[PDB]
């Protein structure tokens, strides 16, 4: 309830090194609705994001998805950036690969 | 009980971002996106995958409805502002309707002025109800009028319903193809301490379980769950993880329920 971004970075397929996938950013829980959401790989943004247009849940809360088409690599480290007026400084969200 | 929903979620945005329209409508059937509108297109448009084979007069007929919607809400981020003697703001709408199978319906009309309730309707009494004596004044001038009740109670169980049928029977196979999840276990020690992970991939529909349990018994006090969340192709995620004693990985089981599966459908860890 404090409007800030609850934010999770997820899969679209179970991930596999090497293996073309899909990484998930979603943001929710926020006012107002302008945030900015970027994904990110070894701290530099992934090309060909797409946003999901703009909605929000049963109280009133904005919510987002961004994804981007991507071939996850160990020793990459993949993140979700998030840039609110709620927020001091910019907030990210390591993805956890389940790999 | 069954039942179908339609349901129209439209934001007025001052300040929407960068390149990012004002003034945006999804549509959802059920736990799917049907269709939306915004104003840099100026166009409803329907989502394929869910209503392949959609007539052009129908949907010139939304975005007609939905850029009448744009200047209603142009309008109220002008106005409501000032009222509250209140920076950026926003205007919301949730309304839309249910059909059940009893043969019942129901209609919903929610307002909300910078992500604060505002007003709602009721169809049934055909009546409206103020968040705040600030809304009150709208409240009063439009039931003194008498048509916004009359024009919302057509709306809501009339048109809405007619539309719902529709989308039910244009979209019968998307919303009745179930798709299931694709479930992953992983672990991870930090510390001492090895964190168990369960991930549910693109599942469809929405209604999901997740479940730890350790010698037959469900562990909630100990279980964190990440929630249901959106992929792009309208299939779901969910996860729940839980922390355990690095000798104890191998007897944990992770149990999902999912209408998709004919069980509910038990995973394990099982390191190399």
């Amino acid at each position: 309830a404090d409007l800030t971004p609850k934010v999770q970075v997820y899969s679209r397929f179970p991930a596999s090194a090497g293996t073309k996938n899909v990484l998930n950013c979603f943001a929710a829980g926020f006012h107002p609705p302008k945030i900015s959401i970027t994904l990110m790989k070894d701290g530099v943004p992934m090309e060909g994001a797409q946003y999901s247009d703009m909605s929000f849940n049963d109280d009133w809360t904005f919510q987002r998805l961004v994804h981007a088409d991507f071939t996850p690599s160990s020793g990459s480290t993949y993140a979700c950036k998030v840039e609110h007026e709620t927020l001091k400084e910019p907030q990210v969200y390591k993805w956890d690969p389940e790999f | 009980f069954g039942s179908h929903s339609l349901r129209y979620f439209l934001t007025g945005m001052t300040d929407p971002g960068p390149g990012m329209p004002r003034f945006v409508i999804v549509g959802y059937v059920d736990d799917k996106i049907f269709g939306t509108y915004n104003s840099k297109s100026r166009t409803a448009q329907p989502i394929v995958e869910m209503l392949p084979q959609e007539d052009q007069e129908h949907w010139d007929t939304q975005t007609q409805k939905a850029q009448g919607g744009e200047r209603d809400f142009d309008w109220n981020l002008n106005r409501l502002p000032e009222r509250y003697n209140k920076g950026s703001h926003t205007m919301q709408m949730m309304f839309g309707c249910d059909i059940l199978e009893d043969g019942s319906i129901r209609g919903y009309d929610q307002y909300a002025f910078d992500g604060r309730d505002f007003l709602a309707f009721d169809m049934d009494t055909m009546t409206f109800t103020a968040a705040d004596p600030v809304a009150e004044i709208t409240k009063r001038r439009w039931e003194t009028e008498g048509t916004y009740a009359e024009r919302w109670k057509h709306e809501l169980g009339t048109v809405c319903v007619q539309n719902l049928r529709r989308y039910l029977e244009h979209g019968k196979a998307a919303l009745k193809r179930r798709v299931q999840p694709e479930v992953r276990v992983w672990g991870k020690e930090a510390d001492g301490i090895l964190t168990l992970s369960c991930h549910a991939h693109g599942f469809y529909p929405r209604p999901i379980t997740i479940s730890w349990m350790k010698d037959g018994m469900v562990r909630d006090q100990e279980t964190r769950w990440g929630g249901i969340v959106p992929n792009s192709d309208g299939t779901y995620h969910a996860s729940a993880a839980i922390d355990v004693l690095p000798e104890d990985g191998d007897k944990y089981w992770c149990r999902v329920e999912h209408a998709s599966l004919p069980q509910p459908g038990l995973f394990s860890w099982e390191p190399q």
